[PDB]
RNA sequence: UCGUGCCCCGUGUGGCGAAAGGGAAGCCGGUUAAUAUUCCGGCACCUGGAUGUGGGUUUUGCGCGGCAACGCAACUGAACGCGGAGACGACGGCGGGGGCCCCGGGCAGAGUUCUCUUUUCUUCUUAACGGUCUAUCACCCUGGAAACAGUUUGUCUGGAGAU
RNA sequence: GCGUGCGGUUAACAACCAACUUAGAACUGGUACGGACAGGGGGAAUCUGACUGUCUAAUUAAAACAUAGCAUUGCG
């Protein structure tokens, strides 16, 4: 049963800081209580500590990450491109 | 094929003698009714010789040279089996399932165990087995 | 707060070849925006093995080996000079001088870039999180990847108690009475 | 406090020789009998049923060690 | 096209899911074909392959996830080793 | 019946050195009596869980309790546990061998560049 | 012993600073006009030192048992190292234990009693220190789970092995 | 008193033990029934500061200050 409309997780904060302050620290307090999948174990038990700390209840394994997510586009695409450039050195 | 049979040389890896060499005397893979699982037989080391330098005495390199011996029911799963293989005909049936069922027949048997493994020893043969494993 | 972040010295070892640290722990530093890594070294010279206190890029984990070195490959968290990685590679806790134990691109998602290398002179020009473009010795040293902790600022604080918890640990001036509030004899602006 | 079981260790410990005293506290509402040796560090106690063993184990005891009986009430 | 023959494995031949019947297949030395998935950890992927070396079993290295290997196997749970027993109609093992 | 307690030491704030039972005597007589803290269970050095078979003491009590009350017998008994140290010797036989697998291979390729060079 | 030397090691620098932080160890009964975990009686503990007896180990020199988790009164261990404890926020509900509160019976004593009230009230206790048998978590063995299962008030756990 | 091989899910039955809530009904006193105690008056609007918070101890508690948010400047 959906209780409210759209404030969802930000509704704790009643009337208070503006709507649009709220709907902006709804999408980083939804992304940093979200539990993810481990990429070590394949288990749904990684959740972050503090900010930049993602650890996994199961394989006890503690990751360096974003702020409220896991991984950041930026690392991502870095990744990639540091691949690439292993790739360019090494051929 | 298997490789968990006579004289294949394993690590224990669970209980008093986690770590040391063993050498299967005999293979159980179907159990018995007091061990209802894949097991084996196995005799090894407790206690290595120690390292032997060029300027010791005879007396000191006989002192360092001694090995104890233990025999042991072992459960597959506390086993680390390896390449490696150790054939003693000294160690053909030393012990069986009710040796370790009268404290005397163990005692015989270590003595058979320790005297074999020391004559294999001094012959300077298989190293691995005699020296320990740094964990 | 325990020790600083900073690279292990300049030795012969990273002169030369690699060395191999093991991150036992990622851990938060109070005052700080980004996390960072407690990374095991051993000792060339002695049987005890040193332990190093790192800032943590984006992607590492407890258990991971991690290089430092010369010789050392072009893998997020290992630690090569300048002259070792090629143009458009981004590093964190770049050295200005060699030996100095990392200067630049130090904060929660942030970087320095590798723009380019002069050869004959040894220098390289990279460019930094302000946008500046900075010629630095090619031996000084910098970590793969990107500082862990990105996004932070993306949060609104959204109350003053936020703002105070932030500011308590990092000893900054809390709360700011603005100049034109005071007296004539507390601020110039004042009155 | 140590409770003993066995009637050759009480033996042993009212043969020792810091075994200074003992007594005999007689329970008739329990009917039981209680003997009690101090020596160095503990106090010994072995607990029996009343019987006439029980009043002749007194005499296996070493005859050097006071033995007294416990009365009904403890006089400061 | 190993999902593919991995598929007609489940359906015809005989498999085992999972590390301890795994290990349990490559002591009895029954065990036609390994598979590992990629994010197995590597002491217990170097367990497995010097256990298939003096086994003399042939090891594939799946490149998914243990979640994806499950999938393969058509399980609704992870797999991160398993062990194929029985080919039965499939060519898995001539590779 | 006095049901009301107070402190019998001159510290008269809750503090965590400060914890008191309720006792009941017998004169009859409700009381406190001071206890120390909880002791903590020793835990393993590899993955931090509680070691099974080890009291849980203050750290000066572990000098007046014998040896084999404080250990396992085990190697690394006492100090790590038998999940991390089958894991050690697991690791430690595996690394090993394939020192010995990649010598052998460093050997082969050598010879095989001696015998090209040659 | 060329007798008046040689070798090893690296870590730095000391002190003050808390009767609420950390910390070796004592409980009960009694006793004074006034002190008491301090006195008396009983029963204990901690720290350090010396050196015996018994028991243990050893002629297979430095214990034996259990598949294992691990057990048992012992059961060698310098340099140099690793690890644990000391040692840790706030708040929420849930479960275990002590003490208090509450209820019933019984013995003994007290009060009420024109009438009623098998009545109303009071004592009925058990310390430190030890022994023994037990107590959530967790870990081990067998085994291999979809018709998914186990399970908390709160949906977490399981082929990385659940029930 | 324990081991198997079975067989059955109407124990949907018996025996014993236990506590506080909730709902419904009749009868009955009444000037009162949250009988003392305890315990929001409410509504229509305007101005004003976003809110929680803070200050002139001993005449001013506020449209003052702070605040989160926003914008500018300087520094490799
Ligand atoms: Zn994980
Ligand atoms: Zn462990």
């Amino acid at each position: 049963s959906k209780r409210t409309k759209k404030v969802g997780i930000s509704g704790k904060y009643g009337t208070r800081y503006g709507a649009s302050l709220r709907k902006l620290v709804k999408k980083q307090e939804v992304t940093q209580h979200a539990r993810y999948t481990c990429t070590f174990c394949g288990k749904n038990s990684v959740r972050r500590t503090a900010v930049g700390i993602w650890s996994c209840k199961s394989c006890k394994k503690t990751m360096a990450g974003g702020a409220y997510t896991v991984s950041t586009p930026a690392a991502a695409a870095m990744r990639s491109t540091l691949r690439r450039l292993r790739e360019i050195t090494e051929a | 094929m298997k490789f968990l049979k006579t004289s294949r040389v394993c690590l224990v890896t669970r209980g008093r003698y986690a770590g040391k060499k063993v050498v299967i005397i005999q293979p159980v893979d179907q159990g018995t009714k007091s061990h209802p699982y894949g097991h084996a037989l196995v005799a090894g080391i407790e206690r290595y010789p120690s390292k032997i330098t060029r300027r010791m005495s005879k007396a000191r390199i006989e002192k360092r040279s001694k090995i104890k011996p233990f025999i042991k029911v072992i459960n597959y799963n506390h086993l680390m089996p390896t390449r490696y293989t150790l054939e003693l005909e000294g160690l053909k049936a030393v012990i069986n399932a009710d040796t370790f069922k009268e404290p005397s027949q163990r005692e015989e048997a270590k003595k058979t165990v320790k005297k074999v493994l020391e004559d294999r020893y001094n012959s300077g043969k298989n190293r691995w087995f005699f020296t320990p494993l740094r964990f | 707060r325990k020790a600083p972040a900073k690279f292990r010295p300049l030795d012969y070892a990273e002169r030369h070849g690699y060395i191999r640290g093991i991150v036992k722990e990622i851990i938060h530093d109070p005052g700080r925006g980004a996390p960072l890594a407690r990374v095991v070294f051993r000792s060339p010279y002695k049987y005890k093995q040193i332990t190093e206190t790192f800032i943590a890029n984006e992607g590492m984990y407890t258990g991971q080996f991690i290089y430092a070195g010369k010789n050392a490959a072009l893998t997020v968290g290992n630690i090569l000079p300048l002259s070792s990685v090629p143009e458009g590679t981004v590093v964190s806790n770049v050295e200005e001088k060699p030996g100095d134990r990392g200067a630049l691109g130090r904060t929660s998602g942030n970087y320095v870039t590798v723009v380019g290398h002069n050869p004959d002179e040894g220098k390289t020009r990279i460019k930094l999180p302000s946008g500046a473009k900075k010629v630095v010795p090619s031996s000084s040293r910098g970590m793969i990847g990107i500082v862990a902790g990105g996004g932070r600022t993306d949060k609104p604080l959204l109350k003053a108690s936020r703002a105070k918890h932030k500011f308590a640990v990092k000893r900054n001036r809390w709360p700011k009475t603005r100049g034109v509030a005071m007296n004539p004899v507390d601020h110039p602006h004042g009155g | 406090p140590q409770e003993v079981s066995d009637i050759k260790k009480f033996i042993e410990i009212c043969r020792r020789k810091d075994a200074s005293s003992a007594r005999i506290k007689k329970n008739p509402k329990t009917q039981q009998i209680k003997f009690k040796v101090r020596c160095q560090r503990f106090l010994y106690t072995l607990v029996l049923k009343d019987s006439d063993k029980a009043e002749k184990l007194k005499q296996s005891l070493p005859p050097n060690l006071q033995i007294k009986d416990v009365p009904k009430r403890n006089k400061r | 096209s190993i999902g593919a023959k991995l598929a007609l494995v489940i359906k015809s031949g005989k498999v085992v899911l999972g590390y301890r019947s795994t290990l349990k297949a490559l002591r009895s030395g029954k065990a036609k074909l390994i598979l590992i998935a990629a994010n197995t950890p590597p002491l217990r992927k170097s367990e497995l392959e010097y256990y298939s070396m003096m086994s003399k079993t042939p090891v594939h290295h799946y490149s998914g996830t243990n979640i994806e290997l499950g999938t393969a196997c058509g399980k609704l749970f992870r797999c991160s080793t398993m062990a194929i027993l029985d080919a039965g109609d499939s060519d898995i093992l001539a590779d | 019946a006095p049901t009301r307690v107070t402190y019998r030491r001159r510290n008269p704030y809750n503090t965590t050195s400060n914890r008191t039972r309720v006792i009941k005597t017998p004169g009859g007589q409700l009381r406190v009596l001071h206890i120390k803290k909880r002791g903590t269970a020793p835990k393993c050095g590899d993955c931090g869980i509680k070691l099974p078979g080890i009291p849980a003491l203050r750290p000066r009590e572990y000098a007046t309790i014998s040896k084999p009350k404080k250990t396992v017998q085990r190697a690394y008994g006492g100090s790590r546990c038998g999940n991390c140290v089958r894991d050690r010797i697991i690791r430690a036989f595996l690394i090993e061998e394939q020192k010995i697998v990649k010598k052998v291979l460093k050997e082969q390729s050598q010879a095989e560049k001696k015998a090209s060079k040659k």
